[PDB]
C-alpha cells in the first residue's frame, strides 16, 4: 500500500536544477526485467508513467543482487542526490542495551516495502524521473516518475523515519506503557502485559499500522524468542553479544589479529576482564595486510587470559531507574583499565574498558579521573544519570594530587575501595628549598645544526660535570641536565633548572612517558627522599645558572 | 486589537550555511525539563514542530533559574550568531557606551522575554532548529524552531533595538546621566545615584519594560570598584637565594608586558653559585629597584589598548584554595585586565562562576564577551558546566591543558 500520511516537502540544493542523466543502453533480458517489474509497481502506484514534457532522468538498471535470479531493479541516483537538500539527522545514535528497561515481552514487526509504501512530495516527483530504455535505444524509452521513497535516494531514510514516528504518536498516546523502538524497517514493540494479552496488543498496533499504509507481512506477530540486533542477542529480560569464536591457529595475519582485536573489543562490554594490548603490540607498524606476526609470549598468555572468560556465556541485566547505578574501576595492566556498571553486586547491566593517551606523559591519579570522565558522560547517555563511583583510590591519594594539581576537576560521588593495585603516588616532589641538600644548577645546550650538545651541572658544594652528547634539540639537553643531576645527587637534592619545558614535564608528577629520558627521571624521582625543582630564566646572568653556561654552550652553541 | 507585527528581512553571512551542530546528551530531569517548556512553547506559538526537511541544529540546555525555584530553556546560538554576525553589529549594530565602566553601579536586567513579541522572518526560521534529545537514543527526539526572535541569539537585540528605543525613551529623557546598554536579553543600567535610588531607578525603569511584554524583569555591579593591582611581589622576599631567584623571574616576565621594569640590581645579589637556602649579602640600591619596579605594577600596561575589531581573549589560573586568577587580552601578554575571583567548594563550580563574572565584566568594560582559555579537561567542562551555569549568553571556549610557571607570576 501507500500510507496516507502527508508527504514532506523536499527541495533541490539553491540555484540547482534536477538531473538529466543519459540513460545508457541495457540487455534485453534487463529491459524485459525492467518492463516486467516497473508493471508490477506501476499497478501498485508507487510508479507512473510520464510525458517527454518532463525534461530530468537518472539511470536504471538490473541485475541478480542478493542472489536476486528474479531480478532487481536498481536506481543510480547518485546525481539527484548531489542535488538534494541535506535532511535532518539520517540518524546518528543507537541504544545500548544495558539501558532498556526488563520487559515480560517483546517482539519484531518488520514493515513491508517501507519506502515503497511512503509517499514521494509530488512537487518534487518530477526529479525522480527514470527511462527503460528501447532495445539498442532505437526507440523512445517507457518513463516514469516516482510517487513514493526511491531505494537509494537521500531522503528516504529521513523521511522514512520521520513519517514512522508521526505514525506511531496516536498509539503511542493510546498505549503509554508500550515501548517501541524504530529501527530502519523494524519495529520492536516490549511490554509487561501477560503472554495473551501482549498478543492483543500486538495485532492492535497491526491494525494502527495498517490504518496507515503499513503491512507487517508477518501474521501471528513473527519474531523468534532471541533478538539479533546491532551485534547483541536481547531477550525481554537479558541481553549479550552474539558469538565469538576465537579461532586456533598456529599462524595468525596482521588480518586476523584486526578481526580478533575488534572481536575482544567488542566482548569486553559484557565480559569483565578482557585485555588486548599485548595483541594490539603485535599490530605496530603495520607491516601488510597479509602478513603472518609470531604472537609474543605476552600475548599468548592475553590469548589465552582471553579464551578464558569467554568460557561460558554471561549476561548483562536491564534497568531499574529506581535503584542507583554503581560504577566499579580496577587498574589492570599498565595505562590499561576495566569497569563495570550494576545496581545488584555483580549483575553487570554493562562492563567496559579505558586505555588512554591524553598526553605523552601522564599519571595513574589522572588516568583514572579520565576514565571516571568517560564512564560519567557514558552513563548520562545511556540511564540519563550520573553513577555513585567505587574507585581503587585513597580519598586523600585523590585530594592531594588534585588540590595541589593546576588543572580543575570535579567527579561524582564516590568511595575508596581496596581492589589492588591502587593508585597512589609514587613520589611528591617539595614545595620548599631542601635546607642543606646539594643545589644543582643543571643546564643544556644544542647547536641545532651539528645536533652537538653539552648536558652539565654545577653545584653549590663546588661540584661540576658536563658530558657530551649527540642527535639532540636544546630540550633533550635540558631533560638530560635534570637526569645527570638525579644520578650524581644523594638522596636529597635541589634543582634549578632554565627550562619552561622540562619543569612544566616534571612539575606534573608524572608516573609513566612516551619519552625514554623521562622514565629514567622517573625512576630517579620515585629511588630520591626529597627533590626541590626550581626555574630560572636563560641567559640572564643569575648568580648559579651563569657559570653553568660559561662551561656548556662553549662546546654547545 | 489582537494579531501579529511586522518582519524584518534577515540573511545569514555571503554564502555561508546554518548551524549544524551536535546536541549534548543531557540529563533525565532535565530532558523532562524541556519538553515541558517547549509544550507550553508551542502553545504559545513561540516554536512549532518541524520536520526532517531541516537538516539544521543548534544544541539546548535546561537551567536552574536560581536554585530549585524553576527551570530555564537555554539556547547555544554561539554557532548560529557566528554565521549571522561579521555582517551584524554592522549593518545594524548597537555601539557601546565608554561611560558604563564609569558609573557607580550597573544593575543587569533580563529583558528576553520582550523579544519573544516580534516575530522572526518566515525564511530565518529554519536556521534555529533544536533538539529534545532522548535518553539511550531510544526515540527519535523531539524538533523545534523559532515563529519569534529567540533569545540566545544576536540577531534578536539588533532587531528589536527599534521598539527599545521607543520604550525607553521616555524614561532616559526622564534621566538623562543614566547609562543604558543593551546587549543581548539584558540590559545594563548605570547611574551615579546612591545605592538605594538607584534601586528605585531601576524599579522605575522595570515598569516601563512591564508595559511592554517584560513579566516583572531581572542584580548590582560598581565597576568604579573594579580593580587592577595584581602581579605582587613579595614583602619578606629580600631573604634567600630561591626568594630572589623567583623574584627576578616575575620580574623578567613583567618585563616583557610592563614598559620600565629595572630587574639588574637584583641580578646581582645573586653573584656566585649558591645553595638555594642562603639568606642575602645584599639588600640596598636594588630595594629601591623593587619599589620602584612594584609601583609601575599597581596601574595600567602603558603601551596597550582595546582593538574593537579583535576578539578579546581571557585566561584563568586556578590557584588552588579557591582562589582564581585571569585577564584579558587580544594578544597574550598585552594585558587589557587582570584580576581574582575567590570563594575562601568544587573546581568546576567556582570555574563556571568565574567565567560568568568575567564575562559581565567584559560585557560593561567592552560591548564583547571574551574568549576564555579554561584550565580543565573538555570533557569534564562539557559534562558539567550547566549544572552551575545561570547566565543566558554563552562564551566561546578552548581548553588549555597546559600553563606554564605562568600560575606563579599572578
Ligand atoms: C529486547 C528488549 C528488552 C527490554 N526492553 C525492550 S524494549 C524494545 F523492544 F522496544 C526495544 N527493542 C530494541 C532493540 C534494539 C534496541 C533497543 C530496543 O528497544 N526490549
Ligand atoms: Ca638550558
Amino acid at each position: 500500500p501507500i500510507s496516507p500520511i502527508e508527504t514532506v516537502p523536499v527541495k533541490l540544493k539553491p540555484g540547482m536544477d534536477g538531473p538529466k542523466v543519459k540513460q545508457w543502453p541495457l540487455t534485453e533480458e534487463k529491459i524485459k526485467a525492467l518492463v516486467e517489474i516497473c508493471t508490477e509497481m506501476e499497478k501498485e502506484g508507487k510508479i507512473s508513467k510520464i510525458g517527454p514534457e518532463n525534461p530530468y532522468s537518472t539511470p536504471v538498471f538490473a541485475i541478480k543482487k542478493k542472489d536476486s535470479t528474479k531480478w532487481r531493479k536498481l536506481v543510480d541516483f547518485r546525481e539527484l542526490n548531489k542535488r538534494t537538500q541535506d535532511f535532518w539527522e539520517v540518524q546518528l545514535g543507537i541504544p545500548h542495551p544495558a539501558g532498556l528497561k526488563k520487559k515480560k515481552s517483546v517482539t519484531v514487526l518488520d514493515v513491508g516495502d517501507a519506502y515503497f509504501s511512503v509517499p514521494l512530495d509530488e512537487d518534487f516527483r518530477k526529479y525522480t524521473a527514470f527511462t527503460i530504455p528501447s532495445i539498442n535505444n532505437e526507440t523512445p524509452g517507457i518513463r516514469y516518475q516516482y510517487n513514493v521513497l526511491p531505494q537509494g535516494w537521500k531522503g528516504s531514510p529521513a523521511i522514512f523515519q520521520s513519517s514512522m514516528t508521526k505514525i506511531l504518536e496516536p498509539f503511542k498516546k493510546q498505549n503509554p506503557d508500550i515501548v517501541i523502538y524504530q529501527y530502519m524497517d523494524d519495529l520492536y514493540v516490549g511490554s509487561d502485559l501477560e503472554i495473551g494479552q501482549h498478543r492483543t496488543k500486538i495485532e492492535e498496533l497491526r491494525q494502527h499500522l495498517l490504518r496507515w499504509g503499513l503491512t507487517t507481512p508477518d501474521k501471528k506477530h513473527q519474531k523468534e524468542p532471541p533478538c539479533l540486533w546491532m551485534g547483541y542477542e536481547l531477550h525481554p529480560d537479558k541481553w549479550t553479544v552474539q558469538p565469538i569464536v576465537l579461532p586456533e591457529k598456529d599462524s595468525w595475519t596482521v588480518n586476523d589479529i584486526q578481526k580478533l582485536v575488534g572481536k575482544l573489543n567488542w566482548a569486553s562490554q559484557i565480559y569483565p576482564g578482557i585485555k588486548v594490548r599485548q595483541l594490539c603490540k603485535l599490530l605496530r607498524g603495520t607491516k601488510a595486510l597479509t602478513e603472518v606476526i609470531p604472537l609474543t609470549e605476552e600475548a599468548e598468555l592475553e590469548l589465552a587470559e582471553n579464551r578464558e572468560i569467554l568460557k561460558e556465556p554471561v549476561h548483562g541485566v536491564y534497568y531499574d531507574p529506581s535503584k542507583d547505578l554503581i560504577a566499579e574501576i580496577q587498574k589492570q595492566g599498565q595505562g590499561q583499565w576495566t569497569y563495570q556498571i550494576y545496581q545488584e553486586p555483580f549483575k553487570n547491566l554493562k562492563t567496559g574498558k579505558y586505555a588512554r593517551m591524553r598526553g605523552a606523559h601522564t599519571n595513574d591519579v589522572k588516568q583514572l579521573t579520565e576514565a571516571v570522565q568517560k564512564i560519567t558522560t557514558e552513563s548520562i547517555v545511556i540511564w540519563g544519570k550520573t553513577p555513585k563511583f567505587k574507585l581503587p583510590i585513597q580519598k586523600e591519594t585523590w585530594e592531594t594530587w588534585w588540590t595541589e594539581y593546576w588543572q580543575a576537576t570535579w567527579i561524582p560521588e564516590w568511595e575508596f575501595v581496596n581492589t589492588p593495585p591502587l593508585v597512589k603516588l609514587w613520589y611528591q616532589l617539595e614545595k620548599e628549598p631542601i635546607v642543606g641538600a646539594e643545589t644543582f644548577y643543571v643546564d643544556g645546550a644544542a647547536n641545532r645544526e651539528t645536533k652537538l650538545g653539552k648536558a652539565g651541572y654545577v653545584t653549590n658544594k663546588g661540584r661540576q660535570k658536563v658530558v657530551p652528547l649527540t642527535n639532540t634539540t636544546n630540550q633533550k639537553t635540558q631533560l638530560q641536565a635534570i637526569y645527570l643531576a638525579l644520578q650524581d645527587s644523594g638522596l636529597e637534592v635541589n634543582i634549578v633548572t632554565d627550562s619552561q619545558y622540562a619543569l612544566g614535564i616534571i612539575q606534573a608528577q608524572p608516573d609513566k612517558s612516551e619519552s625514554e629520558l623521562v622514565n629514567q627521571i622517573i625512576e630517579q624521582l620515585i629511588k630520591k627522599e626529597k627533590v626541590y625543582l626550581a626555574w630560572v630564566p636563560a641567559h640572564k646572568g643569575i648568580g648559579g645558572n651563569e657559570q653553568v653556561d660559561k662551561l656548556v654552550s662553549a662546546g654547545i652553541r | 486589537p489582537i494579531s501579529p507585527i511586522e518582519t524584518v528581512p534577515v540573511k545569514l553571512k555571503p554564502g555561508m550555511d546554518g548551524p549544524k551542530v551536535k546536541q549534548w546528551p543531557l540529563t533525565e530531569e532535565k530532558i523532562k525539563a524541556l519538553v515541558e517548556i517547549c509544550t507550553e512553547m508551542e502553545k504559545e506559538g513561540k516554536i512549532s514542530k518541524i520536520g526532517p526537511e531541516n537538516p539544521y541544529n543548534t544544541p539546548v540546555f535546561a537551567i536552574k533559574k536560581k536554585d530549585s525555584t524553576k527551570w530555564r530553556k537555554l539556547v547555544d546560538f554561539r554557532e548560529l550568531n557566528k554565521r549571522t554576525q561579521d555582517f551584524w553589529e554592522v549593518q545594524l549594530g548597537i555601539p557601546h557606551p565608554a561611560g558604563l565602566k564609569k558609573k557607580k553601579s550597573v544593575t543587569v536586567l533580563d529583558v528576553g522575554d520582550a523579544y519573544f513579541s516580534v516575530p522572526l522572518d518566515e525564511d530565518f526560521r529554519k536556521y534555529t532548529a533544536f533538539t529534545i534529545p532522548s535518553i539511550n537514543n531510544e526515540t527519535p527526539g523531539i524538533r523545534y524552531q523559532y515563529n519569534v526572535l529567540p533569545q540566545g541569539w544576536k540577531g534578536s537585540p539588533a532587531i528589536f533595538q527599534s521598539s527599545m528605543t521607543k520604550i525607553l525613551e521616555p524614561f532616559k529623557k526622564q534621566n538623562p546621566d543614566i547609562v543604558i546598554y543593551q546587549y543581548m536579553d539584558d540590559l545594563y543600567v548605570g547611574s551615579d545615584l546612591e545605592i538605594g535610588q538607584h534601586r528605585t531607578k531601576i524599579e522605575e525603569l522595570r515598569q516601563h519594560l512591564l508595559r511592554w511584554g517584560l513579566t516583572t524583569p531581572d542584580y548590582e555591579l560598581h565597576p568604579d570598584k573594579w580593580t587592577v593591582q595584581p602581579i605582587v611581589l613579595p614583602e619578606k622576599d629580600s631573604w634567600t637565594v630561591n626568594d630572589i631567584q623567583k623574584l627576578v623571574g616575575k620580574l623578567n616576565w613583567a618585563s616583557q608586558i610592563y614598559p620600565g621594569i629595572k630587574v639588574r640590581q637584583l641580578s646581582k645579589l645573586l653573584r656566585g653559585t649558591k645553595a638555594l637556602t642562603e639568606v642575602i649579602p645584599l639588600t640596598e640600591e636594588a630595594e629601591l629597584e623593587l619599589a620602584e619596579n612594584r609601583e609601575i605594577l599597581k596601574e595600567p600596561v602603558h603601551g596597550v589598548y582595546y582593538d574593537p575589531s579583535k576578539d578579546l581573549i581571557a585566561e584563568i589560573q586556578k590557584q588552588g584554595q579557591g582562589q582564581w586568577t585571569y585577564q584579558i587580552y587580544q594578544e597574550p601578554f598585552k594585558n587589557l585586565k587582570t584580576g581574582k575571583y575567590a570563594r575562601m567548594t568544587n573546581d568546576v563550580k567556582q570555574l563556571t562562576e568565574a567565567v560568568q563574572k568575567i564575562t559581565t565584566e567584559s560585557i560593561v568594560i567592552w560591548g564583547k564577551t571574551p574568549k576564555f582559555k579554561l584550565p580543565i579537561q573538555k570533557e569534564t567542562w562539557e559534562t558539567w558546566w550547566t549544572e552551575y551555569w545561570q547566565a543566558t549568553w554563552i562564551p566561546e571556549w578552548e581548553f588549555v591543558n597546559t600553563p606554564p610557571l605562568v600560575k606563579l607570576w599572578y
